[PDB]
């Protein structure tokens, strides 16, 4: 009974951690990609516009 | 910074063109004014130098 009781808790606690951390992946990847794309957008907003105005 | 550099790049060609055009116009002023000031009177300087 003690072995089974320990095994039940261990099995309950083993699996859910990776699935819960996968909830991180979507939001963290969205934030990182959106901010990198915002960096690219900031780089590109000046590149064409300043050249056009400098002409 | 890179956009400033790119604008200077176009300005660099424009600046070189402006300098060359100004100097060439100054030369052509001598070329145009040469006929009125004297077409073949430049031999005097060469005789003294040579």
């Amino acid at each position: 009974e003690q072995l089974a009781n320990a095994r039940r808790d261990y099995e309950a606690e083993i699996a859910r951690a990776r699935q819960e951390a996968a909830k991180i992946v979507a939001q963290a990847q969205e934030r990182a990609k959106q901010q990198e794309a915002e960096i690219i957008a900031q780089a590109r907003r000046e590149a064409e516009r300043l050249k056009e105005e400098a002409r | 910074a890179q956009a400033e550099q790119e604008r200077i790049r176009m300005l660099s060609e424009a600046k070189s063109q402006i300098a060359d055009l100004v100097t060439l116009t100054a030369s052509r002023v001598l070329g145009a004014e040469l006929q009125a000031r004297g077409h073949d009177a430049l031999i005097a300087e060469s005789l003294a130098a040579l």
